[PDB]
RNA sequence: GCUACCUAAGAACAGCUAAAAGAGCACACCCGUCUAUGUAGCAAAAUAGUGGGAAGAUUUAUAGGUAGAGGCGACAAACCUA
RNA sequence: ACCUCGUUGGAUCAGGACAUCCCGAUGGUGCAGCCGCUAUUAAAGGUUCGUUUGUUCAACGAUUAAAGUCCUACGUGAUCUGAGUUCAGACCGGAGUAAUCCAGGUCGGUUUCUAUCUACUUUAAUUCCUCCCUGUACGAAAGGACAAGAGAAAUAAGGCCUACUUCACAAAGCGCCUUCCCCCGUAAAUGAUAUCAUCUCAACUUAGUAUUAUACCCACACACCCAAGAACAGGGUU
């Protein structure tokens, strides 16, 4: 009465129009989808080579499990499946806006529903002419690896024997206690030990009369940022867009995990053969296999390895 | 139809598509090796090569005590003794690794895990290396193999007696007292047999993997 | 932590959790239509759901019989289950359930919850109605999809 | 460990008037159109459902009267009916409940 | 994985190992910064009131998957130098011995049969 | 009317083992070894488990008696209405 | 100037100093290489597990690259626990007529806190071993290297569940994955005051570098479900 009512798209439509709707929206969804597959058709920005000191842009993925894998040696290595759900380039900054000294492109990946999503962010996403995205993030990269907003990115932008960095929110567990939390050793469970076992012991020294900044106590565990570096790429299946990552990922199982070339100084020049810019498929120079393997990797269907 | 177990998932939020990706792995591995159909309890010779050697396979015979782990991972642990040694080799199905898995003898135990055959007497895993492969018709239920163990004295590693373990293989009258068995029934549970929230209904996602695995033939 | 925990922790433990959904399944099955607390409700509906699939099963299905021996605590309610419930909904695949928030509980102010087995002889619940078709944002979409089925 | 001084109404007053603290306006309750009743839009309207309530009532009295005793539960499906009304086709095969007042408006 | 105090079973023909004594031989000390010994792994070990090495060839505990686990703690006496005490190992060798870092062949030719 | 001791007249002590027992195991019952909980507590001394005794120098109901420098005490300066 | 005798650890978490125990860099050596010894600089990091003892310690055993010296009101007991002064019981020994006294030995022995305020509660890894280079340099031989690289482990930190294991729609470790740059002591070049020389609190030129490089995060605006969560918040609902 009042007329602050919080109003869903559902609220007042009829069930005859309920239907309708849904289907209408997925269908623009896909439309506009469909109508981003052919990005050098569409007057796509000067595709410069690779030079030394490039940074190119990152994908967001979906982390779909894990899952063994063979090297020709006999090592088995886990590996981490990340698929590539309807990412693309949404944005572009200078070096001068970027709050920093690099260009950056801002990324979206795994579509969601414009129901859900704040005006601004809709009217963002109409002015872009694509369906909004879960997640956005950005990317530093150098002007010679601009590209224009629109732009899907496909898992053969990476390719393998790669290092990659994979950064996401890891996995929440709650407010912790500090056994948890930093690994303490807590109090023996018997020999008069009485209402101690799992509690943090002095958290200071008496002299300073306070508790330093920083000190391990009991609080929220988990749910932050934190990025795994040095991961090899072992494998892409093109048909699927996942890229097979050394180990583990940050963060659980379909959640989203922003994917970049490595920042390692032992990786710091190895993007000579990587598709600079990006991977297009629509360049068709070379059709690429529904699975591109790394050298080492025992691929399935081959004849069993033998030491000889 | 036997569907091997590793195919079937465990339930979860995992995407239906890493369970794709992987039976295709499995499959196209599978078309390599030949992975035979084998339960727990059925005696096994697996052989495989051996990279601390060069080029050189190695054999081991022993009846397969539990199968575990799902997708390209899955896993059957096998044991025998040698020279009065217990030993358990826990293979992986779909390494690149093993040259060949021979099911010597295709049985069925009273039980699905045969771990308890740590603490059974040391006949129950004696298996010769060298037994020949008998052979089972090929229209014909798998036998199902309704030995009843004798146990080592009572300190185990597990206690079977327990009902969460729900052990039908084992002569718990010949080592156990009667009350023993009654205080081990105070971890009844009856109530488990029966919430039906608790079941995990796998018809339709068999039904998906076969249709799959035909379509991969 | 309860990361994919899907069972409420009620009653003293996990055998009174189950007798308690049980005491409330059958009130549900003699009475067709049960208020209790919404977090019970929304716990006993899934073994309401799965109690019609055991009395499709059948009447000879000794497992589906061992099953609602135990899940009903009046056994007159095993022939009502076998005979009446599961011919109800031979037809449908689901859904045999009908959940609805009621208001809080006067006594200690408990999220209520009124859950029915659809299709019973008592008086229809007051359900939710969407907007009828004739409102202007539904004749709007409605002029929307007669130009968009013309169109294309 | 108990305080070490008394707090001050000024800093109990900025504690218990926090907005965390204060109760938070409703914006889900509407008016039902069927009856005019104010509800929240994901409840049921307290009147309405008052009203199913003591029918049902009534409608089990007289189940309970028909069925006459515990562990009486019928093996066949129920009708209930209201003054001047007669069983239909579909209805033979049913028991059925007899109510004294007429077929209410809201009941089909 | 064998720790300090863990009784051990000597699988070797040396006579300090088939001798018998009121106390069975137990892991005195594990040669590896954390006290946790594996196989190919050295421990000291308290057998006949002697200290003597040793070296680890099988555990109960699990390892990676296509290694044999035994059923006993079994382990090799072995001098300072590294020259095996026995001259026959009768039980089954694990063959991942090979491959690890550290001296092993002297073990593996004593050995009679691998697993 | 607690408690200590006493007086009068009562009552209780399964089962097994043993055989006429300040006997054994162990209920009721009495106690209070150890641990944990509790610590304005359920409780101004409790609870749970464990444990000691449990036909005796036992436990216990009833009534009576001994009174403060006194009583009573298998002596702990213990107890004599927190 | 006779005798006597007048709160403490441990656990937990550690903050700091450097007067450095190890790891780093140098000078000298009564060190040919290996080494040892000594000195300068270096506090980023690390600095074990047990037996006897309550031990404060100490000794011993086995290791380690090392098992540093300290300050922090034992650093820390409204976090726990243990002595022991010393409780109230009782012995033994000594003193005393006795009562009693004596750290002089032992057996037993309940302090309790619901947190008001301050403060605080998510700030590029190290070692060691093995191998290569290396039986190379050096050295008469014996013996035996630097620097650089590869691989293994382990630990620490941060994550994760494919397998194994505890387990079971998930949480964990006993499992797996990843971890990236240096610091300055000196050694030199030219060269005056002092026409040589002189590395220079002379001007000047190098080793010589932190001006941490990054990476991470970045959308102003009911209800139900959730890998998000105490509440709140967050994510999803096409
Ligand atoms: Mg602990
Ligand atoms: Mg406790
Ligand atoms: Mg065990
Ligand atoms: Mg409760
Ligand atoms: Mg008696
Ligand atoms: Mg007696
Ligand atoms: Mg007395
Ligand atoms: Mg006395
Ligand atoms: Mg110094
Ligand atoms: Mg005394
Ligand atoms: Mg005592
Ligand atoms: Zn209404």
């Amino acid at each position: 009465l009042h007329g602050k009512s919080g109003t869903w798209w559902d609220e007042h439509l009829s069930e005859e129009n309920v239907p309708f709707i849904k289907q209408l929206v997925s269908d623009e969804d896909k439309a506009q989808l469909a109508s981003k597959l052919c990005p050098l058709k569409d007057e796509p920005w000067p595709i410069h080579p690779w030079e030394p000191g490039s940074f190119r842009v990152g994908l967001i993925a979906l982390k779909l499990g894990m899952m063994p894998l063979w090297t020709k040696d006999g090592q088995k290595h886990v590996v981490t499946l990340l698929q590539v759900q309807d990412c693309h380039v949404l944005k572009y900054t200078s070096k001068e806006n970027c709050n920093g000294k690099m260009a950056t492109l801002s990324v979206g990946g795994k579509t969601v529903s414009r129901f859900r999503k704040a005006t601004s962010i809709l009217e963002f996403y109409r002015e872009l002419g694509l369906p909004p995205k879960q997640t956005v993030k950005i990317f530093n990269i150098t002007d010679n690896a601009a590209i224009k907003p629109g732009t899907p990115l496909y898992a053969a932008h990476f390719r393998p024997g790669q290092y990659v960095d994979v950064t996401a929110k890891t996995i929440g567990k709650g407010f912790q206690g500090v056994m948890k939390r930093w690994g303490f050793k807590g109090q023996p469970a018997t020999h008069g030990q009485t209402k101690t076992h799992r509690r943090p012991g002095a958290v200071a020294t008496g002299d300073i009369g306070r508790v330093w900044p920083g000190t391990k106590m009991p609080g929220k565990m988990g749910n932050i940022y934190r990025t795994e570096y040095g991961l090899k790429v072992w494998r892409i299946n093109t048909k699927h867009n996942i890229i097979y990552v050394n180990g583990s990922v940050p963060g659980h199982k379909n959640c989203l995990v922003k994917v970049k070339d490595s920042k390692l100084p032992a990786y710091k020049d190895l993007g000579k053969n990587l598709p600079f810019p990006t991977y297009f498929p629509d360049g068709d120079e070379e059709e690429l296999p529904e699975d591109l393997y790394d050298e080492n990797v025992c691929q399935p269907g081959a004849p069993s390895i033998t030491f000889a | 139809r036997f569907l091997s177990p590793e195919f079937i998932p465990r339930r979860g939020r995992t995407d239906p598509l890493k369970f794709q990706i992987e039976r295709k792995d499995m499959l196209e591995r599978r078309k390599v090796l030949h992975i035979p159909e084998f339960y727990v309890g059925s005696i096994l010779r697996v052989t495989t090569a051996d990279p601390y050697a060069s080029g050189k396979i190695s054999q081991f015979l022993g009846i397969c005590i539990q199968r575990s782990g799902r997708g390209l991972g899955a896993t059957f642990i096998l044991r025998n003794v040698i020279e009065g040694q217990g030993v358990e080799i826990c293979f992986e199905l779909y390494n690149p690794r093993v040259q060949e898995i021979q099911v010597v003898k295709l049985e069925k135990r009273l039980d699905d895990s045969l771990l308890y055959l740590r603490d059974a007497l040391p006949e129950y895993s004696t298996f010769d290396v060298n037994m020949k492969p008998v052979v089972q018709e090929p229209n014909q239920k798998v036998p199902v193999n309704e030995l009843k163990v004798k146990m080592k004295p009572k300190p185990w590693s597990k206690r079977w007696e327990r009902p969460n373990f729900n052990i039908k293989g084992i002569r718990f009258d010949l080592c156990l007292t009667e009350q023993q068995m009654k205080e081990a029934q105070k971890w009844n549970q009856p109530w488990l047999e029966f919430d039906m929230m608790r079941e995990y209904d796998t018809s339709k996602i068999e039904a998906a993997i076969w249709k799959e695995i035909e379509a991969s033939k | 932590i309860s990361h994919g925990r899907v069972f409420r922790r009620m009653g003293l433990g996990p055998e009174s959790r189950i007798h308690l959904l049980r005491n409330l399944l059958t009130g549900l099955v003699r009475h067709e239509r049960i208020e209790a607390p919404w977090a019970r409700v929304d716990e006993m509906r899934g073994y309401a759901e799965k109690l019609i699939d055991y009395g499709k099963l059948g009447d000879t299905n000794e497992r589906a019989m061992r099953m609602a021996d135990f899940w009903l605590t009046e056994k007159d309610l095993i022939p009502k289950l076998f005979q009446v419930l599961a011919p109800r909904y031979k037809d449908q695949t689901g859904g045999y359930t009908r959940m609805l928030q009621i208001p809080n509980r006067s006594l200690d102010r408990a999220k209520m919850a009124v859950i029915e087995y659809k299709g019973n002889c008592l008086p229809p619940l007051p359900l939710p109605r969407r907007d009828s078709h004739l409102t202007l944002l539904n004749q709007l979409l409605q002029g929307l999809r007669q130009d968009l089925r013309q169109s294309q | 460990a108990a305080p070490k001084n008394r707090r001050t109404i000024e800093v109990n007053r900025c504690r218990r008037r926090n907005p965390q603290k204060l109760i938070k306006v409703k914006n889900n309750i509407d008016v039902c159109p069927e009856c005019g009743h104010l509800k929240q839009k994901h409840v049921l309207c307290a009147y309405c459902y008052e009203k199913v309530c003591k029918e049902t009532a009534e409608i089990r009295r007289q189940i309970g009267k028909q069925e006459g005793g515990p562990f009486k539960a019928p093996t066949i499906e129920t009708v209930v009916l209201y003054t001047g009304e007669t069983p239909s086709e579909q209805d033979q095969g049913k028991r059925i409940i007899e109510r004294d007042r007429k077929r209410p408006s809201w009941f089909t | 994985a064998i720790q300090k105090m863990t009784r051990v079973r000597v699988v070797d023909n040396s006579a300090l190992g088939n001798s018998p004594y009121h106390r069975a031989p137990r892991c005195i000390h594990v040669y590896k910064k954390n006290g946790v010994g594996k196989v190919g792994d050295q421990i000291l070990l308290a057998i006949k009131g002697q200290k003597k090495k040793a070296l680890i060839v099988g555990h109960c505990m699990p390892g990676p998957r296509m290694t044999p686990r035994f059923d006993s703690n079994n382990v090799v006496l072995i001098e300072d130098n590294g020259n095996p005490v026995g001259t026959r190992i009768k039980t089954p060798i694990p063959t991942s011995l090979r491959k690890r870092e550290g001296e092993y062949s002297k073990v593996l030719a004593i050995a009679q049969n691998f697993v």
